[PDB]
């Protein structure tokens, strides 16, 4: 027998979606954590063009745009940043919306140059979207995520705040 | 990351439980935001410009209203673990103006922040017993309790406006894992003496007028989460006074100390990292430690021994060596 | 413990940057920057011209 | 003979209040239980 | 919501003391331990 | 040989009431009933 | 493309960077290490010492 | 490195006992950074520079 | 008390350890200063006892 | 056995229509959600052009 995604990739032959959300995120530094979601390969489902592997409780959107700017856009100041990669999870509404990404090497290296030589930033981009990938609301817990919740989910049952509090 | 903490997801488990995971892990990722919030003046044109700062504090012109320190100290009250630790004689600190747990005449006190300290302290039992000349049994235990005591510490404000001289030329701190800036290190600069303060802060002060204005910043006030200081108005804002640099002390077990400055040196550099969690630490617990050492001190002497209830009776040795740890949480 | 210092470090690794990096790395006397703020800005695009100059031509 | 026999009884009288047992030196750490009861009969030839 | 937890706890204070515990209808009897810790929580919807 | 035989029984008079039981240290939560019935027999010797 | 370890997931970050100009490093106490720049950067009691003994750095 | 000293990593260990390994291998680490630290003049303009020192002594 | 820096001036130079202590002393030469870097000190700072 | 969309893909091996009908959709930020309608593939149907 044979299981997991090497059973898919010997069927198919072709390669797995690398870009998979369900994973944690740090929004204060715009990097990206250990895995929250449970990422199953038991269907062998692939994309609606049959160019990648995906897991069972994903569903993609082909929506195959690619955009040209042939201008630029003026960032005079470093309180209203664009991130360029994360854009949409930093700007959400919250009490802390004003610090999200503020701690990242793509921001702490925009301000150090807006500072340090009195400057404005420029930016041209050329972005090539090929996918929007999401996850079925139907969707459980990975193997270790759960874990470290049902240790704390013990330390409430024993009044142990302060060791919960740790956890 | 607390929305996926709900009923559904964790489907094998009660439901207000589930809810008390969520809003212990829904209270951690908001201290974690709050630890990592630096407010300031951020318009790089001003002249009191704080670079390390990610928030707008909305005060960019101050007025330079130079202020009176007017020294801290420290009660120590005692709650458990009479005659073995003596906690409240390492952890108290009185004020060098008055030699006293007051403020001077044209000053007032301000409660910054009241918590409890732990310290263990250990004792170590020991008795030996033979038993037929053979077979000396020795028994060495060892019992760790924990000391508690609390502490309030409070801090003096100009609040009579007439001051001859202010007192006491310094505000800069260093803790246990900090650094004062003013020496790179973890010492006073020259002709400096320390005050103790909640755990491990130690201010640094001078009198002097002379020696010490070479190493005197102008300073501001202490804040913390729970009170501000009152001058800012003249209850408070724990904002700053203005014109000043919100800086961090150490954190007192879930609380931010800050305090405010406007050197210059304090707040130029490289931009921080983030504080990573945890800001806790696990607490201590009392312990307890055996040693049961069983000696036959002869041959032809032969010893069954089982072990508990599960065992089997197993052949004895010359030496034993059992050994046991006990806790207890709390 | 301290043979484990020796044999293991301080610190453990806990995420690695997987790539490459090509780094140029010159020494200029100390009088040639102090000239203003603006030949700083031409002392540093000469800098990466000279090292776009040494992969390319041989 | 001459004999001796010993019971050793430790009881916990409490939860949230762990414990740990090696039992000799050839043992492992052994995670305790509420009640132990460990027994030993020496015997000693003349 | 309102609710309800208890926690019984039952400390055997001695060997040589045997205990059954039946733990609901579907169960089957089964040997007592020394300490026992029962769990219970009540939620009533309005 | 002196005993002792309890009978604890809960009764949970409405609907719109759950309710989640842990029986001991080893079991798991456990969707709770709207009658329970748990018995215990104690026995000690001497 | 690669095997790896059980316990390791990787991210796929395929990022390249190309600079135009240079940095300027003055003195050596404000040093970057550009190997293990964010390991050395921690927030600690030693955050000066480390990397102080690194060949690079001497 | 002792942060990964801690009950979860040992689980055949009591409690408090890799609480006393966490912190002598915490100790032994410290000491090596304490014993590998130089302060002395870093300045190299200054007449009394102290060239083999690591930590600037603000003198 | 004292603040274990240097007077000022002078140079910290390590005498040997005892026991896991470090003692030091201050100098201004200049010949105890110049040379080339030193390598880091390695652990064990201590050895086992008798 | 074989079921789903693999076994329509192995009989004719020719690729799926990915624009398909029957999802969610939001009307002010012009994504689309989650699918509502079953979309299955029993019948191995093409389209008339095949
Ligand atoms: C080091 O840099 C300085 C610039 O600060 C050079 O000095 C200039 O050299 C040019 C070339 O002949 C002269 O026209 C200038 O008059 C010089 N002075 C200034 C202030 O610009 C110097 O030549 C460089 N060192 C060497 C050895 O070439
Ligand atoms: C939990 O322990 C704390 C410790 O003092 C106590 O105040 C609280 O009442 C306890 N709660 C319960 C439900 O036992």
């Amino acid at each position: 027998d044979e299981v997991g995604v090497q059973k898919c990739k010997n069927a198919l032959k072709l390669p797995v979606l690398e870009v998979l959300p369900g994973g944690g995120w740090d929004n204060l530094r715009n990097v990206d954590m250990g895995r929250v979601m449970e990422l199953t390969y038991s269907n062998c489902r692939t994309t609606e063009d049959g160019q990648y592997i995906i897991p069972d409780e994903i569903f993609t959107i082909p929506q195959k745009q690619s955009n040209l700017e042939m201008n630029s856009e003026i960032l005079e100041s470093w309180a209203n940043y664009q991130s360029s990669t994360s854009y949409s999870i930093n700007t959400e509404l919250s009490l802390f919306s004003k610090v999200n990404g503020k701690f990242s090497t793509e921001f702490q290296r925009m301000k150090t140059l807006q500072v340090k030589d009195q400057a404005i930033t420029t930016r041209v981009q050329v972005r090539n979207l090929v996918y929007t990938v999401k996850i079925n609301p139907t969707l459980e817990l990975s193997s270790g995520f759960r874990k470290e919740l049902l240790d704390i989910s013990d330390r409430l049952e024993n009044n142990q705040t302060r060791m919960a509090t740790y956890l | 990351l607390h929305f996926f903490i709900n009923p559904n997801m964790l489907p094998d488990l009660p439901g207000p439980l589930v809810k008390k995971v969520s809003k212990t892990v829904e209270t951690a990722v908001k201290r974690y935001y709050t630890f990592n919030t630096y407010p300031g003046c951020t318009d790089l044109n001003s002249p009191n410009f704080n670079f390390q700062a990610n928030t707008d504090d909305g005060s960019c012109e101050g007025k330079m209203t130079n202020f009176s320190f007017g020294g801290v100290y420290q009660e120590c009250t005692q709650l458990s673990g009479n005659r073995d630790v003596l906690l409240c004689q390492k952890l108290e600190q009185k004020n060098p103006l008055t030699g006293d747990f007051s403020c001077p005449s044209g000053y007032s006190p301000v409660h910054l922040l009241s918590q409890i300290h732990e310290e263990g302290y250990n004792h170590l039992e020991c008795h030996r017993k033979c038993t037929l000349k053979v077979f000396c049994k020795t028994v060495c235990e060892d019992v760790f309790q924990v000391a508690k005591a609390e502490f309030r510490a409070f801090w003096c404000v100009a609040s009579s406006q007439v001051p001859e001289n202010s007192g006491l030329l310094f505000g800069g701190l260093f803790s246990s894992k900090s650094i004062n800036p003013m020496t790179n290190a973890q010492s006073c600069p020259a002709g400096y003496f320390p005050l103790r303060l909640f755990e491990n802060l130690k201010v640094c002060v001078s009198q002097d007028y002379e020696l010490g204005s070479r190493f005197a910043v102008p300073f501001g006030g202490f804040f913390s989460c729970t009170v501000g200081n009152p001058l800012v108005d003249p209850p408070s804002l724990k904002k700053c006074p203005g014109g000043f640099s919100q800086h961090p002390a150490l954190i007192s077990d879930g609380c931010q100390v800050s305090y405010c400055v406007k050197s210059g040196l304090f707040t130029g550099g490289s931009l921080p990292p983030a504080r990573l969690p945890p800001f806790t630490r696990p607490p201590l617990m009392s312990q307890a430690a055996t040693n049961t050492v069983i000696v036959t001190n002869s041959e032809n002497a032969r010893s069954w021994i089982k072990d508990s209830q599960t065992h089997q009776w197993r052949l004895g040795e010359p030496i034993e060596l059992r050994r046991a740890m006990n806790v207890i949480h709390g | 413990a301290e043979l484990l210092v020796l044999n293991y470090g301080t610190h453990v690794t806990t995420s690695v940057d997987a790539g490459a990096a090509l780094i140029q790395e010159d020494h200029l006397r100390a009088s040639f920057l102090q000239d203003s703020q603006s030949s700083r800005s031409a002392v540093t695009a000469s800098a990466g011209l000279a090292f776009q100059n040494t992969v390319n031509f041989k």
